């Protein structure tokens, strides 16, 4: 049993198995998973229906596995490639520029998410 | 109106006479009494308005030998219903049939309001305690209906209770029942006319107020005449 | 920065031209203002 | 004198029931609207007057000065007729070569304005 | 006026204006020293009006078919159409083209207030080929001051759509004085309005629309105007010559 | 009592009753979009929630109160002041920061001292996590949020659309979420603080689960409001109506009777 | 009705309507050349109707102890209760029954209005 | 009169005439007519109202022969400018300036009412095209202002669109550029009067219309000359 | 109605009574459109308060016995002058407003008050 949501639209709210980009690097949460509460960074997350998988993009959030196997998957933004390369790239350079002009602390924070995006 | 009334004091007919418009009669009074000299009543009216209008009216009645039937077309001015000119007229009419852009819009023909349009008679002990019944129950679903439009624009159909989605789908037909094609307009329209008899038009609708025909599409209660005619339409649409 | 903050950032980096619909848009644009106040009056009026 | 004083007295009156206008919108106002909303209505007030007590110019030029320049707007709304008769007195005793000055020159230089800015601050504080 | 009717012609005429006209007939009254009534009108001002306006007709056959059409002015104060006056002449003509202030200033000009203008007449009156696009417009409009409300954020696909349209076919209507159009210089404007050619082009420039797509039509699409201008009608063909010619100017 | 008087003030409600009406068709349009707000926020407040539930997470206090800048919504406003101010007995000592500035002008009635942060400008589209996060961003810095043993936010609750209600909701801070007493039923990795990640997006979820719903309550509010606004605008407009008619007709009359009378010699 | 009252029995008198009763009377004053009043009435319009309610009456033991009673009926326009002709007959007569148009579309029938109807006089003749 | 005429026809040449103020002619006209036997015509007015008129006005006009450029002061009986005399009065004139009594009561002076004064040659074939446009958007932009006058109050300032916010703050703008301190009025003011050139009126508007000076507060506009008084009072309200 | 006949105390309470009253009725369409929910809470309190003096105006008069079902009531002039001065100074705004209607001077609306509990 899986609750993913986001703020605006929520997208699951029965699963055999999630991917997510937890912690440290990539988990898949099977159907009996220990407890835990790992930060998600901003990433690709897939859910599986037998060999059945939709991936998303993903702002970032927190990923929960429950005492009662239940996964909760929370994240603002939310298909992959179907939804979301040039118009990433002219926010890409005008955050490199950005560094060099306080304000330097976002903006090269979205240089990490790009480059990140850009890889997929 | 003279005319009129030979027919029924010679021949003994039930006549009808058409005044089209009885406003301007009023007018008319008003404009020779000015002429005349009177001192004029108020709202500029002559002071013999209601006399005036007796002389006329008085004289349109049922007798022994038969009846003068009119029906007078009127306009109320400034939409001042309370102009002594509609007040004094409106003191003699029995009945109201109104005739609505609001109905001809939908395509509904003729054009009645089905609940703007009223009578002195629609009384049990003037039409039967049937026939009033059906009427009232008519009456009262066409005003659900109304009151139900404006949250089907918003909501959606399906926010409605049982017998409540049951009744607007049974007042969209009891709409479309209450047209009805016109003998005279054939030479227009190409569909012949119904003279719908009234016997046949309080069973029609008491058969489908009990809810008999809800099983029949809404396009077969459309320029009709008897419920012999929704029977008989209903099965083209079909087969 | 706080951690919301950091999300924000890269939840309108995520935004930041169709598929770029009308809630979409306006989800990365705030009318907001803060103002803080003391004894009250003010501390005169800034965007967020 | 009392021209003078009275510089914007009824155009500012005009301002400021323009403005009460859209305080009924039940909005909350900026340092300019409520500034000049809270003026008009001790400007309102001060000009109440009971009836057979007519003031004499001296008297008036005073008050008005005082209600226009800002030396009001800090004072409670029902102690404005308080002020009135006390500033009144004080100016009688303590002041009296001023309003001998304005009955009797009924014009004021710049010596009399700020002769007046000083015993009206001085006032505010008892 | 009457003379040409009567040999079988055809006059226009303009009372500039009928309430001056009632003025001067109640001054002699009064003078006359005959019955007052409301506004110190004679008993016979009504009369006054009917007559004169009853003159205008289109003969018979038998009778060589000729014509006089009458355009009374009154002139309203404040928009009092209760008044005296202008009740008797609204009910004794045919309709009313009713003017106003309000949309004068705001820049529809002619002021026509549509929604208290008729002709009684109608389409009997109206040639075939704008009726064809007019039959629409009536309502696209109808419609548009039943949700003109609405004009100022939150709005459906439905009402917003109405809002595009209605905005267009206003701006469309507004004309320079001194300048009307032929009918075959009108239908293809309304076409384009009605039937959505406008709603892409932005509110102010459907000024130098009309403009511009006549003198497109008349370099390059003069036959159709004058199939318009010479039959008056619309045949299936000649919509379908008329949608291609809009579309084709419109992508530029 | 002239019938000049009498046009425009018929004039001027039947325009307030058609305002009315349009800001109350606005509201039931804008009610799909409330709903798609709410129930989406309600979803994210079960999984958002749920942790803390099975960690079993309990705990100088700050309060957010939430509603609007905008008027014209029934009680909405002074029922939350109402349930604020109730609240605020048990803890005179509170600090408030107030989001809308309905709800700020109500305790600033009542409670000026207590007012740390105002936010304003809110009421207009829907609530978004980015007000929410840059709220949140300025509570944890100029309000010093992460150093109160406690948070509340006050928001209203919809219930239906006929009638809401006054709520209140805590946020608990680091500290809390790691002393909690199944905090160690997770394997939550011991490294890079998490329950202080937690606490700093819990604080701007849990607000936007309040805005979502204190907006959807008060849509809400505001149509049921400017429907019986139309109601009693549209009632008093067919009295006055009644009035026009008799004074329209008492003006004929009366001059009527000048020309009559000045006829008469 | 009189004779009842004047012979020791009690007579009950119906005036419908007293409206167009006024309107009849109006009518001769203009016609007459009688300078218009409010809405064109006569001065004496409620003279008019004054002297005939008042003839209304309870007698004494002395005179045999007869009983005129009027009911007088009003025509308003448009539920004004404010007009001329209302006031004067309301002014003359011992209260007003007064029945609201909109509770009688409503069904309510009689469509009396509680607040607007009073009896002046009856309580003390009641059935207790 | 007389004697402008004379001057008009005898010395050939340009006169002016001033006349305040011409509604006295018809009301002591008036006030005679009763005893002169008249029946009173409506609002109590004279039977020869229009016609006493025309044989004035008709006098004052330019000819052939040489030029009367009169300007007449108009009364208004209780503000209503249905009033038979005023309403009579207008058909006479080239050019109406109509002063009103809400501008005043917002301290503009002069009143004048922008959208209901009107002249015979606001043309673009007498003033240009650009004259003209200007002068109509303005008007545009005023008329905006005053239709959203309704929401302002209801729903606050903040419930407008986009563009329309915009045109009413470019309208509360112009509504103060159009005050203008005239030297007679000086002892009203305190402020010396000023005179504008039309070419620098249409300018100065034109620019306003563009945006060109949306960032200068409204106090600038009022009681001022030409564009350059504007940004010379937004220097000394800045110090 | 002058400080100088009536006294300056019974003056004052008239003045500060018409007031209240005034403002009310200032507000009368306000509240009849958009409601009580709409008015500033210093209004929201004006008006709470007129409308009881508005009822504390009434009163049963002994010949309209009949008509009110309860015993007529005279009040004294200076009794009426401390009642009013009381409810100006918010000492009985925690009280219904039936309580205010159809009776006496102020011990019979704690008396009414106190009655209505039950």
């Amino acid at each position: 049993k899986l609750q993913f949501a986001l703020p605006h639209e929520t997208l699951y709210s029965e699963v055999t198995q999630v991917n997510l980009p937890a912690k440290s690097g990539r988990i898949g949460v099977l159907a009996n998973h220990v407890p835990t509460v790992e930060q998600l960074l901003p990433g690709v997350v897939e859910v599986m229906e037998g060999s059945n998988s939709k991936k998303f993009f993903i702002s970032g959030g927190f990923a929960t596995v429950q005492p009662d196997s239940q996964l909760c998957v929370t994240a603002i933004e939310a298909p992959l490639e179907s939804f979301s390369e040039n118009i990433k790239n002219l926010l890409a350079e005008a955050k490199k520029n950005v560094s060099s002009s306080r304000e330097a602390a976002e903006a090269a924070i979205q240089v990490e998410v790009l480059e990140n995006l850009q890889s997929v | 109106l003279t005319i009129a009334e030979y027919f029924r004091d010679e021949e003994g007919q039930d006549v009808l006479l058409f005044i089209d418009n009885i406003f301007r009669f009023t007018q008319a009074g008003s404009e020779v009494s000015a002429l005349l000299g009177r001192i004029p009543s108020a709202v500029g009216y002559q002071p013999t308005l209601a006399t005036d209008m007796g002389l006329l009216q008085e004289r349109i009645t049922t007798t022994k030998k038969g009846s003068v039937t009119s029906v007078q077309a009127v306009y109320v001015p400034a939409d001042d219903l309370t102009d002594p000119a509609p007040a004094t007229t409106f003191a003699h009419l029995d009945a109201t049939t109104v005739l609505s852009r609001g109905i001809s819009e939908l395509g509904i023909y003729p054009a009645v309001d089905p609940l703007d349009s009223k009578s002195r008679l629609l009384d049990a002990a003037v039409v039967g305690q049937e026939h009033y019944d059906v009427a009232s129950k008519v009456q009262e679903t066409l005003q659900t209906y109304k009151s139900l439009q404006d949250i089907i624009a918003i909501l959606g159909m399906d926010e409605l209770s049982e017998q409540d989605k049951l009744t607007v789908e049974r007042a969209r037909k009891i709409q479309r029942f209450l047209s009805q094609p016109f003998a005279v307009a054939e030479v227009f329209t190409g569909i012949p006319g119904k003279l719908v008899r009234l016997k046949d038009t309080v069973a029609s609708f008491k058969a489908v107020l009990e809810g008999k025909y809800d099983n029949i599409p809404e396009h077969a209660f459309y320029m009709v005449g008897g419920i012999e005619d929704v029977v008989a339409k209903a099965e083209k649409l079909a087969a | 920065i706080s951690y919301a903050a950091y999300l924000n950032v890269a939840a309108q980096a995520i935004r930041s031209t169709e598929l770029q619909t009308a809630s979409v848009l306006n989800r990365s644009q705030t009318d907001a203002f803060y103002t803080q106040y003391k004894n009250a009056s003010e501390p005169t009026p800034i965007t967020k | 004198a009392l021209k003078q004083v009275a510089g914007s007295l009824k155009l500012f009156l005009a301002q400021y029931r323009e403005v009460a206008a859209f305080a009924q919108f039940g909005s909350d106002l900026d340092a300019s609207t409520k500034q000049t909303l809270v003026r008009g209505e001790r400007l309102t007030q001060l000009l109440k007057q009971n009836q057979y007590s007519p003031l004499a110019t001296e008297e008036q030029v005073p008050l008005i000065y005082a209600g226009v320049n800002g030396h009001l707007d800090g004072i409670e709304l029902s102690r404005i007729g308080e002020f009135e008769s006390s500033f009144l007195s004080y100016l009688k005793s303590n002041h009296n070569e001023l309003l001998t000055e304005i009955r009797e020159k009924g014009e004021l230089s710049k010596e009399l304005l700020a002769s007046l800015k000083s015993a009206t601050e001085s006032f505010v504080a008892t | 006026g009457e003379w040409f009717r009567d040999n079988g012609k055809h006059a226009l005429i303009v009372y500039d204006d009928l309430s001056k006209q009632a003025v001067a007939y109640r001054q002699l009254s009064l003078l006359l020293r005959r019955p007052p009534g409301r506004e110190a009108y004679p008993g016979d001002v009504f009369y006054l009006h009917s007559r004169l306006l009853e003159r205008a007709a289109k003969l018979s056959e038998k009778e060589g078919s000729g014509s006089l059409t009458a355009l009374p002015v009154i002139e309203t104060q404040g928009g009092d159409v209760s008044a005296y006056i202008p009740t008797n002449v609204i009910s004794i003509t045919d309709g009313q083209i009713f003017l106003e202030a309000e949309l004068f200033y705001k820049g529809i000009r002619p002021a026509i207030n549509v929604g208290l203008s008729v002709s009684r007449v109608g389409s009997a009156a109206q040639v075939k080929a704008l009726k064809q696009v007019a039959g629409s417009l009536k309502l696209f409009l109808a419609q548009y001051r039943e949700v003109a409300a609405f004009a100022q954020s939150d709005l459906d696909a439905s009402t917003k759509q109405t809002l595009v349209r209605g905005e267009r076919l206003t701006q469309l209507l507004k004309q320079n004085q001194y300048s009307p159009l032929a009918t075959e210089e009108q239908v293809p404007l309304i076409y384009a309005g009605v039937n959505g050619h406008l709603d892409g082009i932005e509110l102010s420039r459907i000024g130098e629309f009309e403009s511009s797509f006549l003198s497109y039509l008349k370099s390059n699409h003069n036959e159709l105007l004058t199939e318009i201008r010479e039959k008056g009608e619309l045949s299936k063909e000649l919509l379908a010559s008329l949608k291609s010619a809009t579309e084709s100017f419109v992508a530029t | 009592a002239t019938l000049k008087e009498v046009e425009m003030r018929l004039k001027s409600i039947k325009n307030i009753e058609k305002i009315t009406k349009t800001m109350k068709i606005v509201a039931s349009t804008r009610l799909s979009k409330a709903e798609k707000a709410k129930i989406s926020a309600k979803k994210m407040d079960e999984a958002e929630q749920l942790f803390y539930k099975n960690a079993e997470t309990k705990n100088k206090e700050l309060i957010v109160a939430i509603t609007s800048d905008k008027g014209l919504c029934g009680s909405i406003h002074s029922q939350l002041a109402k349930a604020v101010r109730r609240h605020l007995n048990d803890q005179p000592n509170a600090d408030i920061v107030t989001i809308g500035d309905k709800i700020k002008m109500q305790l600033l009635r009542t409670h000026p001292n207590n007012i740390k942060l105002s936010i304003n400008g809110i009421g207009k589209d829907a609530p978004t996590f980015q007000e929410s996060a840059l709220i949140a961003d300025k509570l944890l810095s100029v309000m010093k949020a992460g150093t109160y043993p406690k948070i509340s936010i006050f928001y209203n609750d919809p219930v239906s659309s006929l009638s809401f209600e006054p709520s209140e909701k805590p946020i608990f801070n680091a500290k809390t979420i790691e002393q909690s007493p199944s905090f160690g039923k997770f394997e939550i990795d011991t490294d890079a603080n998490v329950p202080r990640d937690l606490f700093e997006y819990t604080l701007a979820n849990q607000m936007l689960t309040a805005m979502a719903q204190g907006y959807a309550a008060e849509i809400s509010a505001r149509r049921n409001a400017m429907d019986n606004a139309s109601k009693n605008a549209g009632d008093m407009i067919n009295r006055y109506s009644i009035l026009y008619n008799r004074t329209r007709q008492a003006v004929i009359t009366n001059e009527l009777v000048d020309t009559i009378t000045g006829a008469s010699s």
